[PDB]
């Protein structure tokens, strides 16, 4: 498809690509809608309590995307790749 | 005349000056003129933001001849009554013309709109006698009533209304700047919301922050006393996004800011606002009243 | 033919430029003067090197199909660009005192 | 014929090329941050503008010749249509902005027989 | 009128409503809208501010083939100001676009300046400002007539364009002339087009009436006569007469008067005079 | 050596084808 | 690895174009349009995410250098000013361009535009702004980079690099 075209860092994209599809699946996901942590951990840059909550009409996939669209790293962190997983959707993180 | 040295003026106007640093408002009480009823109905209300040309032939005298002429609009448009009234207080300087009200109460008030200009002096500067300069509109109630309220100040005074927006750049300013300010009561934790851009609707961060760690955070990346600095913003983000990063390995930095909310106030990109705290609020609008300028320009 | 030519052109100036880049590996009005001097020298060397090349080009050409349609075309295509020449001369030439004397009157 | 000539040219200024190439990699390419990026700059361009400046005053058969003159006369014949075509539509054109002028101009003309007029009959009433 | 109330009133208005149709477009409307707002420009015989600031505010931002129709003909109707403030903040996305984008776009960019020209002429009717705008539409029309293959459709709007400069003195009572830099000289005098010959034998004629009308520009128009005297009296763009003349005489230059090259005749008999009688 | 074709070569060839790390937040929190 | 614009010898009348930012998608539908239509000479396109480019020994020479920069997110800002550590200065001798995405939506523009002004006169490169959203403007860029593409790498006779920085200068 338009050999013209060299695209460079492809290891990068079929890396993440892949990690994303291992992670979350050809499936498609539960709907889920809320999502929320309240988190307390030391900063390391007296320990700072924070709480973020996600609001999706369709989590999961929003999601599975940020990795393709390049937002965040090739692999997500366990506290976003466990939410069928772990059956948590409420999660409270300490030092 | 006057339109020469607006050429000139806008014409020095080039995106080349450094953006000055800005000093931190100090808790004020409310001033003698100021009735703490119309605040505390001001107050605590959420208003959207509107940016005027100056107003053409605007007397303080005949405002029940306005009051008739909006409801004489209002029934040519179709229980209702439309009053005016003269807020004191809330002017930056003598220059800034002085502030009102107008209200629709059903014979319960549905519909405020709030005509006003602090610190704003770049417009007052390069204007006639003949006008008027309250370049800020806040609206609150329905949006028929908003759009009825234009439609005829267009036809009557000769301006539009436009709806001013705010970007990432200038609400990462004003979180800075309210996160500056002091607030003996701290009634409201600190919260920032985010959109990621994408056609379908996605997930939208929402970050919030303890007043306690958020005040420690900004004193401990605070430089200059009394005053904030780009490079102030600039690492209270950094330092924010690091943070973030840390926790979840998710780079924030590539979401636009939509919303961002302190003890004293919230401001939304769209034009919305909300005001809690009376001891900052004067300044507040002065801040709001340079981005009409800024449109006006 | 003309691919050859091309990919002639092209290395030489690809040529030119590694020479100038290997030569410099050894204010602002110098700067400025330094541009003004090779445009007026490059200038100078491109109208001398056109001029020769396409002057020969004119003398095989005196020394010798579609040739009549060729002069034909421009023989007539001419001849509609003076008409339109004059045109809009005289057309201008009328512009310019009505402008003024609006001007004046105004 | 002369393309072998030709081709023979750019197979020697191919070697030029080549021998510049290996002659010029010899060099620890470069390093610059944000605070020192502009003078270096600055020198890189005038020393290459010095040194295309000197080098810049350092510096057939019929049967071609006579090929890309017909192809000269065909493109000219094949272009000329547009810049005629433009020519009548800037001539109408005018004609019609000419139309206007005196349109405007008779108009402007009783608007200042009147505007003298009633000046004139204000400075007799009073 | 001249009244300073409704000039900020009509500002204010015209640039709102331009920001708030911008804003919206992104068609038919707001061409139409500024088609008319081209039209009252016409009239007032001066340009407004409103559309200044919106094509300043605009130009950067700008494409290039949004509204290309309307804008050029905005710049058009450009206040006078010194050659100093307006290249930081127009001209230079004015080249920007010029020197990328197509060349009919350049025919019409250049249409845009010497209108521009035609207007500031007419307004002063100072010349260090003109002199210098001379100088830097010169300069793109040398690097685009290199840029383009040394295409003949560029040098038509060129040389018109240079038509309509060399009245200066004549026109407008302005004791002041600039002369074409020599690059466009030798390019279009030993061109191979006839209209080409034709109009530069004009241009060299109108330069000559105005020099005589009123050092170094003496000198280049001296240097340039020699150079046209020694290329005229053959030249390769008149071959297709002399094919004509060996399809139908020692003087043959009748039947190219003929063929309609009057102002080869205005050239040759009231500019030169070596040969003053035909 | 991916055989560096000569300019020959790769000219005719061009001229004929005008047809067509999951332990370390784990351990943290 | 510092990427470097003399190291190997070009094609017979290839040109190369380099494409760094951090929306895939964008750059994508870019080089879509750079390959909308083909001219006399073939073209190559390149796409990375960041700098240093990673490590191939059949890289030809890389002619032109773009950096597309959205103020809609300062992500992409420390992108740029990272990658661009690892290019030499003769790259900044007008082979470097930069593009600004999505300017004219001034509400969207995170970062605002003087930042990016200033960052583009301090190296002396040009600076151009267009919004790939649109097709009409993608494509009127489209034929921008490959006309000034033909201009940088030598292709037309009369010009080179350092050339077209002169023209393309910015006054302040």
């Amino acid at each position: 498809m338009d050999s013209r075209i060299i695209h460079e860092n492809i290891v990068e994209k079929e890396r993440v690509q892949r990690i994303t599809q291992e992670t979350f699946g050809d499936y498609p996901q539960p709907q889920l809608e809320f999502a929320q942590y309240k988190l307390e951990t030391k900063f390391k840059s007296e320990p700072l309590r924070c709480l973020i909550k996600f609001s999706s009409p369709h989590l999961l996939e929003a999601l599975k995307s940020l990795a393709p669209a390049g937002i965040a790293d090739a692999p997500l962190s366990p506290l976003l790749t466990c939410i069928p997983n772990k059956r948590m959707n409420y999660f409270k993180i300490r030092d | 005349p006057l339109q020469k040295r607006l050429e000139s003026v806008r014409k020095q106007s080039s995106f080349i000056l450094t953006p000055p640093r800005r000093k931190i408002p100090q808790c004020s009480q409310l001033q003698e003129d100021v009735d703490p009823q119309k605040v505390a109905f001001l107050l605590h209300k959420q208003w959207t933001l509107y940016s005027l040309t100056p107003l053409y032939k605007f007397s303080y005298s005949n405002l029940k001849e306005y009051s008739r002429l909006l409801n004489a609009f209002i029934v040519a448009e179709k229980n209702i009554k439309v009053i005016f009234s003269t807020l004191l207080g809330m002017k930056g300087t003598q220059r800034d013309p002085e502030a009102f009200l107008v209200q629709i109460v059903s014979k319960k008030v549905l519909w405020t709109g709030w005509f006003c200009c602090v610190f704003g002096d770049s417009l007052l500067e390069t204007v006639s006698e003949d006008f008027t300069c309250l370049p800020l509109f806040l609206a609150n109630g329905a949006e028929s009533n908003t759009a009825i309220i234009g439609t005829w100040f267009q036809k009557t005074f000769d301006c539009y209304f436009s709806p001013l927006a705010i970007n990432a750049f200038n609400l990462s300013w004003m979180a800075a700047m309210w996160t500056a300010c002091k607030m003996d009561h701290y009634v409201a934790t600190t919260e920032f919301l985010w959109s990621v851009p994408c056609s379908p609707q996605s997930l939208d961060i929402s970050f919030a922050i303890h007043p306690e760690d958020a005040k420690a955070l900004w004193d401990s990346v605070h430089k200059t006393p009394g005053e904030v600095t780009q490079e102030e913003v600039d690492l209270f983000m950094d330092c924010l996004y690091s943070h973030f990063h840390r926790h979840f390995k998710i780079h924030l930095s590539a979401t636009r800011l939509v919303r961002v909310s302190t003890s004293v106030a919230s401001a939304h990109t769209d034009g919305k606002i909300k005001i809690l705290c009376h001891k900052y609020l004067i300044g507040v609008l002065a801040y709001l009243t340079e981005l009409a300028i800024f449109q006006i320009e | 033919d003309r691919m050859t030519l091309l990919l002639r052109a092209q290395t030489k100036q690809q040529l030119l430029e590694y020479k100038s880049m290997v030569d410099a590996s050894e204010i602002e009005a110098k700067i400025e003067d330094l541009e003004n001097e090779i445009e007026e020298v490059k200038v100078a060397f491109e109208i001398k090197k056109l001029a020769l090349d396409r002057m020969r080009l004119s003398t095989a050409l005196k020394k010798n199909s579609v040739l009549m349609d060729n002069m034909k075309h421009l023989l007539e295509l001419n001849k509609l660009i003076m008409k339109s020449q004059q045109e809009s001369w005289d057309l201008e030439e009328k512009l310019l005192d009505i402008r003024k004397k609006r001007l004046q009157l105004k | 014929n002369t393309e072998e000539e030709l081709i023979r040219e750019c197979e020697e200024m191919w070697k030029d090329m080549e021998e510049c190439q290996n002659k010029l990699s010899l060099i620890g390419t470069e390093t610059l941050t944000d605070s020192n990026a502009q003078l270096s700059l600055l020198i890189m361009q005038v020393k290459c503008l010095t040194a295309e400046l000197s080098q810049w005053q350092k510096k057939l058969t019929e049967d071609v010749l006579i090929t890309l003159g017909k192809e000269e006369f065909q493109k000219l014949r094949q272009d000329l249509e547009m810049v005629l075509s433009t020519k009548e539509s800037k001539n109408e054109k005018l004609k019609e902005d000419l139309e206007r002028e005196q349109r405007w101009l008779d108009e402007q003309q009783q608007i200042m027989e009147s505007l003298n007029v009633l000046h004139s009959e204000l400075k007799n009433k009073v | 009128v001249r009244d300073e109330p409704v000039l900020l009133r009509f500002y204010y208005w015209l640039s709102q409503t331009l920001q708030e149709e911008c804003i919206w477009y992104k068609g038919k409307e707001f061409t139409n809208f500024l088609d008319t707002i081209i039209r009252a420009e016409c009239f007032l015989q001066e340009g407004f501010y409103s559309c200044e600031a919106f094509l300043y505010k605009s130009l950067p931002l700008w494409d290039g083939l949004c509204c290309r129709s309307q804008f050029l003909q905005l710049v058009s109707w450009i206040p006078f100001s010194s050659f100093s403030e307006v290249k930081p903040l127009l001209f230079d996305h004015l080249a920007q676009l010029f020197f990328t984008s197509t060349i009919y776009f350049k025919c019409s960019v250049l249409q845009s300046l010497k209108e521009l020209l035609q207007n500031w002429l007419l307004w002063l009717s100072s010349m260090n400002s003109v002199s210098k705008l001379i100088h830097y539409v010169g300069w793109l029309s040398t690097t685009a007539m290199r840029l383009e293959s040394n295409n003949t459709f560029l040098l038509h709007f060129i040389l018109d364009f240079y038509e309509k400069v060399c009245d200066i003195y004549i026109n407008y009572n302005l004791p002041l002339v600039v002369l074409f830099p020599p690059g466009i000289f030798y390019s279009a005098l030993l061109s191979l087009d006839t209209s080409i010959l034709n109009q530069l034998c004009f241009i060299m004629h109108r330069y000559r009436k105005n020099l005589t009308a009123a050092s170094k520009t003496y000198q280049e128009f001296n240097h340039y006569l020699t150079s046209m005297v020694g290329c005229l009296w053959h030249h390769p763009s008149f071959l297709s007469y002399a094919v004509s003349f060996l399809l139908q005489w020692s003087w043959y230059l009748d039947y190219l008067f003929s063929q309609g090259l009057q102002g080869l005749k205005l050239f040759i008999r009231s500019s030169v005079h070596h040969s003053s009688i035909p | 050596r991916q055989a560096k074709k000569s300019f020959s070569t790769l000219f005719l060839e061009t001229v004929k084808r005008k047809s067509e790390d999951t332990k370390l937040i784990e351990d943290e929190f | 690895s510092v990427l470097r614009p003399l190291d190997k010898l070009p094609g017979l009348n290839t040109a190369t174009i380099l494409l760094v930012g951090t929306e895939d998608a964008l750059l994508q539908q870019l080089a879509d349009s750079m390959l909308k239509e083909d001219c006399a000479s073939e073209l190559k396109v390149h796409l990375a995410k960041s700098l240093p480019l990673p490590s191939s020994v059949n890289r030809p020479r890389i002619d032109l250098i773009v950096f597309v920069v959205n103020l809609h997110s300062k992500y992409s800002l420390q992108n740029t000013e990272e990658s661009l550590r690892h290019v030499d200065a003769s790259f900044f001798l007008g082979k470097v361009c930069f593009l600004a995405t999505g300017a004219g939506r001034e509400s969207h523009c995170s970062i605002h535009r003087h930042t990016v002004v200033k960052l583009a006169h301090t190296y002396q490169s040009p600076l151009l702004y267009c919004d790939l959203e649109v097709e009409g403007f993608r494509a009127t860029m489209a034929q921008r980079l490959v006309r000034v593409l033909q201009i940088c790498a030598g292709h037309v006779p009369g010009v080179s690099a350092l050339n077209l920085l002169s023209l393309l200068r910015s006054s302040e």
